[PDB]
Parts: structure tokens; sequence; C-alpha cells
């Protein structure tokens, strides 16, 4: 069924389960065409499909060449996802495929069903939740391999980096979804709050800066004053 | 024309006899129906005056033999039976006759509703559907089940019609999967009419019994069959013009049959609004869209 606020435990349980995003399959840019109309120029875009116990990320880059010459994108773009998906369970051992696929938009539904036709004993279930994964091409890494890619391309990512030797798959959770909250809601100050000191770092291997607990506190607690105002800046409160 | 005589009426009854009904009182001298249209399917059906929970009913051609209903107060219904004895079953009808014991079937000489409901109908595909060889005709009722329904329970008393599911892999070849699910016309074609129907005669036989038990009997089931075999010719890109031109013929008749005071339970909104404003077909079924939206516009 929908996975809402009541079940949010089961996304940490030992079930393995992937989040699919598609938001930022199909990106354009719109622009006018020298005799005044309208046009749309396709950019790179990605699959975001996330192990939430694990952190695993397998972000499946979507090269323009895909939609050369096709028609009706938007709706191609969730059938592409829903092939890329079950390529990607396909090409997984028996023992790593996952139980559950929660998509984050229900027209992802029909497609990923039908493409997964052969897999009848994996669940295949909307979500509630609003979550902000549409913000991951506001972080730089991921945003940077994207549009630098020439050809399809999978790359493989722990978005949370080393948290999971520290904190439990809940609390990291957790810290994921307030950061890219936060980056959705307003990417500037979000991302000035994670680098305006320039003593904390980000590893080579990494995709965050190398907070101490202490300093997650703060900067956690940055995040969620950023939201809370945003909220008043846009509703007036 | 051939008759269907009646042993009696001990309980009272309102029988339906294709699209006419007429009320029989507690031991009324009710002894059948004569004058019943050969050529054609024939559906003789019952609501019983004490509970109108269950109307039930025989599927019959009079072509395949000589049928009469008496009732069994054991199991509480009008049975129909075959009388293999043909100078037993002459005279037992003359008799009746005689006496004008029998209702006529009351069919009206410029009408041919009854066979355009029931063009596509044969005999020998409804014992297909509904099995029990060692009987010429075919009991249903409200609550049968259909063979898909149970996939979701007692097979020998099932509606065995022709399983439709778009999410299967039959609906699905391997690496069409988005060119299949949004245009059905591989399903269609292919699968079932080639495959499993031979013809689109059978698949317009199939799809009028359906409706036909869903409007005599309220059998969801059925229903729920003729509104999928609907879908999967309205939402097929490719289909023989041939089809659509009889499809609408189709249809049309049935939505004009219907009960105004039905169309709630019997008609799918989602199903009727795809099809009509929104399907490949929208543009093909003007004599349906023309009546749907003259009868049943609040459905859309
Ligand atoms: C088989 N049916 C048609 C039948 O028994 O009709 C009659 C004939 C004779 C007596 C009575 N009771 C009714």
């Amino acid at each position: 069924g929908a996975m809402n606020s009541s079940n949010y435990a089961e996304l940490f349980n030992n079930d393995i389960k992937l989040f699919v995003d598609d938001t930022n399959v199909y990106r354009v840019t719109v622009h006018k065409t020298f005799e005044g109309n309208v046009a749309t120029k396709a950019i790179n875009g990605c699959i975001f499909t996330l192990n939430p116990k694990t952190g695993h990320l397998f972000l499946k880059i979507i090269h323009t060449s895909v939609w050369a010459g096709q028609k009706r994108l938007s709706q191609l773009a969730k059938w592409k996802t829903a092939e890329e998906v079950s390529a990607l369970v396909r090409s997984l051992p028996k023992e790593e495929q996952p139980k559950q696929i929660i998509v984050t938009r229900k027209a992802m539904l029909d497609p990923l069903e039908v493409h997964m036709l052969d897999f009848p004993n994996i669940a295949i279930r909307p979500t509630e939740l609003r979550l902000p994964f549409s913000a991951a091409m506001s972080i730089d890494k991921l945003s940077d391999v994207v549009m630098k890619a020439t050809e399809p391309q999978m790359v493989l990512f722990n978005i949370y980096d080393d948290w999971l030797d520290r904190i439990s798959s809940y609390t990291a959770f957790s810290r994921l979804t307030l950061l890219l909250r936060a980056l959705k809601t307003n990417e500037e100050s979000a991302k000035m709050i994670l680098l305006s000191d320039p003593t904390i770092t980000i590893k080579s291997y990494h995709l965050w800066p190398s907070f101490t607990d202490e300093q997650w506190i703060t900067i956690e607690s940055q995040m969620r004053d950023l939201i809370l105002t945003e909220y008043g800046r846009k509703y007036n409160v | 024309m051939n008759t269907v005589p009646f042993t009696s009426a001990p309980i009272e009854v309102t029988i339906g006899i294709d699209q006419y009904s007429f009320n029989v009182k507690e031991n009324q001298p009710f002894h059948g129906i004569k004058d019943i249209p050969i050529g054609h399917v024939h559906v003789i059906h019952f609501q019983h005056a004490d509970n109108s929970s269950m109307r039930y009913g025989y599927w019959f051609d009079c072509r395949m033999g000589n049928f009469y209903i008496q009732y069994d107060p054991k199991d509480g219904l009008y049975k129909m039976m075959e009388e293999r004895d043909g100078a037993k079953f002459e005279n037992i009808v003359h008799n009746f006759k005689e006496r004008q014991m029998m209702v006529s079937y009351p069919k009206i000489d410029e009408d041919d509703t009854w066979y355009n409901l029931t063009e596509f109908v044969q005999m020998d595909k409804i014992r297909k559907i509904v099995r029990k060889d060692e009987n010429q005709f075919s009991y249903v009722d409200s609550s049968m089940t259909t063979v898909q329904e149970n996939e979701l329970s007692d097979p020998a008393h099932s509606l065995n019609y022709t399983v439709i599911n778009f999410k299967s892999r039959e609906a699905i070849r391997p690496g069409h999967e988005m060119e299949d699910f949004l245009d059905k016309s591989y399903y269609l074609n292919t699968v079932m009419l080639q495959g499993i129907f031979k013809n689109s005669s059978n698949y317009f036989g199939e799809l009028q019994f359906a409706f036909l038990n869903a409007m005599f009997f309220g059998n969801y089931g059925s229903s729920l069959q003729w509104h999928a075999m609907i879908e999967l010719i309205c939402s097929s890109a490719t289909v023989p013009k041939h089809m659509l031109d009889k499809l609408d013929e189709i249809l049309y008749y049935q939505i004009k049959t219907l009960p105004e005071q039905y169309s709630d339970i019997l008609l799918n909104e989602r199903v009727w609004n795809i099809c009509l404003y929104s399907s490949f077909q929208k543009n093909s079924l003007h004599n349906t869209e023309k009546i749907m939206e003259n009868k049943y516009p609040e459905l859309l």
C-alpha cells in the first residue's frame, strides 16, 4: 500500500527496498526562437534510485540523446525510468534485488508495474510523503557528473557518506531529508550554511562536509531555521 | 415459433423472457410461454416475489430440444428441463394452448431489439462459458463469479469468460512495454482475435452475452467483462473498420435497452468517458456517443 507517516520505520527494516524518483529524468530549458516562438532544449537528467537503509544511490544518468526524434517526452520519461529500474533490478544478484520499490510520484506506478511483470514478488508502492529528492541536482558533485556525461552512464554513490558508522539509518535518512528540503526551499541559503565556514572540507570520496557530531547538530539546527523562515517569507508569518 | 410449457406456478414470481417480463401470482393457472421466435437464443428468468435476492434464469435455443419449466420445492427454484419424448411434449403443449394457459412472446413486428442484442450470441459458445454439459440449456444467476474473479471459489459454478488483463504478460510483449500498454492493438488483434476468439464474431458474441447477464441478473463479474471487452477495442489504435462500425451498433442497442434506473450500477464512468472522449476510437462510435449523451449525460 501507500507509504506515509504511519509506517515510516519500515524504511529501515531489513527487507531490501529502493526509492525511485523520476523528477530529474527529463529536464529542459525553455527559450524563444528567432521567429519569436517558444522551444525547449533538453539537458542531461538522472534517475535517483536510493536504498534508504544503506545509503546506496544508483544514479542513472539520462543523456539527451535518448530523446532525439521522440514525441511526448514527459510520458516517455516515465517509461524510460521504468525500463532503467527494471534493467537495474535484473542486473543485481537475486539476494540483492529489492522486495519493494517505492516511487515518489504516482504516475510512475503503471510504467514500473508493467516493466516489472517478470518480478511478481516485488511490490511497487506509492507514498504520501512529499520527499525532497528533486533537490539532488543541488548537490554539486551529483550535478557535475550529470552535466558532464557524454553518453548514458550509471554512477554509484553512498548519499550518507560515512554517517552510518556513527548514526542509525533512521537518523541518516532524517538528516538527508532535512538537508534536501532546505536545498529545495532556498538553495543559496542552504549552500551558505553548509560551506560558509572555510575550515570544514568535503572528502574527495564524499558528498557532504566532514562535520563533527556537534557541528551536525548546529548545521541541522540552521537548516530547520531556514525551512521555517522561508515558510514565513513565503506565507508572511 | 416454439413453446416453453410450465408444469405449474406454485410461487409468486416475476418471469422474464428476453427483454419482456410479467407477474405470476401464487398458484395462478400459468402454463408457459408460446410463439417464441425461432432463430435466436433466448433467456427465461425469474425473481421470486418473496426474495428479490437471486435473479436467476436459463439460456436456451428451441432448435436444440424441447424444454419446459417445473418448480422444485426442495431446491426452491423454477428449473428448466428437457423432455426427450417428442409426442409427449407436443401433446402437453397442444392441450395448454387449447386451454389458452400460455402467454404469447410479445414481439412487435417492426422491433429488431432482441436480434440486435444477440446478433453474435450462439448457444454453443454460451455452453463453453457456462459449463454443465449434461444439459442443452445454461443456468446463470446474480451471484455466480467469473474465472478471473476466482483468481483474485467453486469452479463448477463459474462463468468462464475469456480473461482480459491489461497489466499481464499476455498483454505486454517483452520490450514493447510502453507501446503495448498505451496501444493495445497487439493484444486485441494478435492475442485475442487471431489467437483466442479466432474472429470478431466470437468476440462480439461474448461481449453481448456478458452485457445480457449484467443487465438481466445484475451479475457484477459479467459487467466487468463487458466493460473490459469494450475498453480493449477502444484502447487499440488499429482496429478493422468493420469491427468499429459493428461495435457502435452493438453498444447503441445495449444502451438503448438498459433500464434508465440501473445506469448507476451497470455503467462504469471511467471506461465510458475514456472510450468516448480520450481513446483512439473516441471519434468512431457516433451512434453510441449520441445515445449516451442524450440519455446519460450525468455519467459524463
Ligand atoms: C412435463 N410438463 C410439461 C408437464 O408435466 O405438464 C403437465 C402435464 C400433465 C400434467 C401436469 N400436471 C402438467
